[PDB]
């Protein structure tokens, strides 16, 4: 029913030499970086315990998939016929899934974990539950991976003159389930493996990059403003509370605690929380950067701005009135332009500055060096630092990993049985699938290298670990 | 990989040739 090509399947001696290059850098590097990071972790007995045994975890599904993915690959890039049986058949796609869903897993967790170290308003601490957690990875994994070893078998056909042994997902099954397994693998693989993941962890470092914008911000007013959890009248006769919240222009301290019960949602006669002062800062922040963006003097300006430049210019709309930063159009003309150093000299040089010296020096330094350096301590730096790198991580994996399940994707839209010279798609997606192992085994390889990359601790590692 | 059905010859010698995912 279907006719035949006229053009062959193939592939150019060319891709297969530059293809095998790459398989088999990527395999030695691999291997060994996988094998160091265990070494480190398995002789620093000390840190045995804590989240180094989700990167052992990681290390081992990443050596697995290697181990299992890149020679087979080889050998059906070379010897085009394969002797192994229908053992090996279902033996191989059951691992290679398994080690690709612990990979997954380990790594979301990892990210998950890093999510939960970094924030506060958390429970009690990650110190035991993680290890059951690791239970549940590799036996999900390995249930997930079944199918594979079920629904694959070898076939045998005369094709055009020679007797082929294929190894494959066979196209019928016995099963109603596989059938639809059959239908629908790499849809399956494309959403829990690639879509799902990704998305999980975009969404917990989305939550955590606005959960530390709100805390430092928080700890940047709190050191140049100061936080008061009782009403008190101001420097310029308004009663105030919290971090310099203006309550009333009227001096009716009765009609102060009006718009205070007003504000806070209680009975507060005066008093409130550090938590509920925090809330109303957040609802004060807020307010300043939605009035900010209706001031067509500050709005490109803020629009201009990184997050934390975006911060130190809320600390001055909360000093001064939004006017009064308008008065800035000189220094905001130096910060819009990126210009930072002239910036910096050009508002120490201000009045502000003059009568405010602390809060002046410590808003241009942030300025400047665009960092929380002149306010937060290390350990939140460091935390930052190594839930930035694991995210860094997931992108790494999110992009490694798109050609192979773009590929499939392809061969299961793009096939049409019927089309004479379809042999020419067929082999463009040959030439796809061995890249895409290549990317995949890539990114289980540079895992370790990629976590040395910009983290410092790994660094150190990386550094000190060379023979045994 | 998988084929619709078994009628189609080519497509099995893809998955013949094909990686093993």
């Amino acid at each position: 029913s279907p006719p035949p090509c006229q053009g062959p399947i193939e592939i150019k001696e060319t891709f297969k030499y530059i293809n095998t290059v790459v398989s088999c850098l990527v395999f030695v590097l691999g291997i060994i970086g996988n094998s160091t990071l265990l070494y480190i972790i398995y002789k620093n007995k000390c840190m045995r315990n804590g989240p180094n045994i989700l990167i052992a975890s990681l290390a081992l599904g990443d050596l697995l998939h290697i181990v299992i993915a890149i020679p087979i690959n080889v050998y059906k890039l070379l010897a085009e016929d394969w002797p192994f049986g229908a053992e090996m058949c279902k033996l191989v796609p059951f691992i290679q899934k398994a080690s690709v869903g612990i990979t997954v897993l380990s790594l979301c967790a990892l990210s998950i974990d890093r999510y939960r170290a970094v924030a506060s308003w958390s429970r009690i601490k990650v110190p035991k539950w993680t290890a059951v957690e690791i239970v549940l990875i590799w036996v999900v994994s390995v249930v997930l991976a079944v199918p594979e070893a079920i629904g694959f078998d070898i076939i045998t056909m005369d094709y055009k003159g020679s007797y082929l042994r294929i190894c494959l997902l066979h196209p019928v099954q016995k099963t109603a389930f596989m059938q639809f397994y059959a239908t629908a693998k790499d849809w399956w693989l494309f959403s829990f493996y690639f879509c799902l993941p990704l998305a999980i962890t975009a969404f917990f470092y989305t939550l955590m990059t606005c959960e530390m914008l709100r805390k430092n911000i928080f700890e940047m007013l709190r050191i140049d403003e100061g936080l008061r959890l009782k009403i008190y009248k101001d420097t310029e006769g308004y009663y105030t509370i919290g971090i310099g919240h203006l309550l009333t222009k009227s001096p009716s301290l009765n009609a102060a605690k009006s718009e205070l019960d007003k504000a806070i949602g209680r009975n507060t006669n005066g008093v409130i929380t550090k938590d509920e002062a925090e809330k109303l800062f957040n609802q004060d922040v807020d307010a300043a950067v939605r009035g900010i963006l209706r001031n067509a003097k500050l709005k490109p300006v803020y629009d201009s701005l990184d997050a934390v430049r975006r911060a130190a210019l809320i600390n001055m709309v909360f000093q001064m009135g939004e006017t009064g930063v308008a008065g800035f159009t000189n220094s905001l003309r130096m910060l819009q332009q990126k210009r930072w150093d002239e910036a910096a000299v050009n508002l120490a040089k201000s009045r502000w500055y003059n009568q405010t010296p602390n809060r002046a020096k410590r808003v241009i330094t942030t300025f400047r060096t665009g960092t929380w350096d002149a306010y937060l301590n290390d350990h939140l730096k460091q935390r930052r630092e190594v839930a930035k790198t694991v995210f860094c991580l997931v992108l790494v994996f999110a992009l490694c990993w798109l050609p192979l399940h773009l590929a499939r994707i392809l061969k299961l839209t793009l096939y049409n049985q019927n089309d004479p010279n379809r042999c020419e798609l067929l082999s463009f997606l040959l030439v796809l699938d061995y890249i895409g192992i290549n990317m995949a085994s890539l990114n289980s390889c540079a895992n370790p290298i990629a976590l040395y990359l910009v983290s410092k601790r790994f660094k150190n590692a990386f550094k000190s670990a060379l023979c045994c | 990989c998988s084929c619709k059905d078994m009628t189609d010859k080519e497509c099995l010698y893809f998955c013949h040739q094909d990686v093993i995912w």
